[PDB]
């Protein structure tokens, strides 16, 4: 049906069909992704943990086209009701972490975007928080996500704020950049270039762990990012 | 020579066409090229920096 | 005679446009080859994360 | 009388770093005796010919570079048993144009290394292989493994047998490699020398890892399905 109240009980009733009825719940969910255009202020006032709860469900479905759906509608509800999500970062976070590990192309397209859209959607001090655990504890792709996602972050946060958080951000950069894979280093290279942006040479007795010719290649890429 | 010159213009025309698909395919790579090339330049600056 | 002319300028712009295709048909299958071994590289660097953890 | 006009040709393509279009036309037309029957002039030639085509190509022009190599890809593939006693200096030149930085050349280099393997002898090509293989810096060792998968291809099974206790060195060596483009080289050189001498291969590998055993038996696996 087309009441608002009504209409939910029934993508509620549809979309809770795992793993079965693919057509249906599809069109349930591009049907879903529609009032998040909206700003319904009556669907989300009411129905928002429960939708969430059931679309993060979905993103563990067999199928990968319904998971790379989800994925699309998550980057939705996240940019247009970022402030419903403020109790639910960490699980919106590392949810989303874990799609990029999916052996589709699609869902990890899908689910790089809905990382993008998240880095500005959380707390931007709450949304490091959450991502310095994983990103020290993390294994490839998750870890080498998070980086990325800690990199648009950092930009967001004063200097004042920045330093502060400093203690705790610092750990996992210089793990990470000691990481076997080369991804996940030059991710944590681009992350101290952003720091390295914020407070300038203030950053120097952080990378006193970091060798000669790692420090050399990070003022390289600090160089590079500054000529143009 | 009319007619030859009708038959020739519609072989023309399709492989304008077609080389459109060609440039779009080729361009696409060269999108999904672009994602390796700020990769690879970074593995070939950290060789540089441990030689030296 | 009109014809003639168009004739001979449409006959040359087509062996300069299959040219320019032939050009662009070698052009794109170096880039197939290059996201090949890219992609076989990709592939071999996660089968080596997976052979580490199973062991 | 072909040998005026190479007169011609040795006298221009000695200008290094200066003519440029002019050796361009020199070299060019080098390329045309070669596909021609002018086996009159490798007889008495081919040496001087060889050693001014390897010299150019510390050239600073990377167009002239990228030229010569291609002029030496026709000469290995239509003079390829004149070859013999400049193996090595063919090999090590044309696997230090593999780390120029300009593409045109070590594009245009790819392609000669890859002729290289079929014109030079394949018991030679593999004995000037294995010492770079085990003592070389990337990308060289990584082309010279990729060259040697090519060469031990063409060797029988009873002469790849005598070469493995110097062939697998630098195998199991490159396993180790910190590049990954060096590890996956030397596994699909492993399912090459798999391939031909079987289960024969198992003593040579007792120094892999358990995760590099399977590894390496995974892609022998996927080597047998095609």
């Amino acid at each position: 049906s087309l009441d608002h109240s009504d209409l939910v009980a029934e993508l509620l009733k549809e979309l809770s069909n795992h793993n079965e009825r693919v057509e249906e719940r599809k069109i349930a969910l591009y049907e879903l992704m529609k009032l998040t255009q909206e700003e319904s202020f009556s669907v989300w006032d009411e129905h928002f943990k429960t939708i969430l709860l059931l679309l993060l469900e979905t993103l563990g479905d067999k199928e990968p086209t319904i998971r790379a759906l989800a994925l699309k509608v998550l980057r939705e509800i996240l940019r247009h009701q970022p402030a419903r999500f403020k109790n639910y970062a960490e699980l919106t976070v590392m949810k989303t972490l874990e799609a990029h590990k999916d052996p589709h192309k699609e869902v990890v397209r899908s689910a790089e975007e809905a990382a993008s859209v998240l880095a500005t959607s959380i707390s931007p001090e709450q949304c490091i928080k959450v991502l310095c655990p994983i990103i020290q504890t993390a294994d490839y792709p998750i870890n080498l996500a998070a980086i990325k996602m800690q990199t648009k972050v950092i930009e967001r946060v004063s200097k004042e704020t920045l330093n502060l958080l400093l203690p705790e951000i610092m750990p996992g950069l210089i793990q990470g950049y000691d990481n076997s894979e080369s991804s996940v280093r030059k991710a944590c290279v681009f992350c101290l270039v952003a720091v390295h942006a914020v407070i300038g040479d203030e950053l120097k007795p952080h990378l006193s762990q970091l060798t000669g010719s790692k420090m050399k290649l990070l003022n390289l890429y600090i160089k590079r990012a500054q000529t143009g | 020579i009319e007619s030859e010159l009708n038959s020739l213009r519609a072989d023309y025309d399709n492989l304008v066409l077609d080389y459109e698909q060609l440039r779009t395919e080729k361009e696409e790579m060269e999108l999904k090229l672009k994602e390796k090339n700020d990769l690879d330049e970074f593995e070939a600056l950290e060789r540089k920096t441990k030689k030296d």
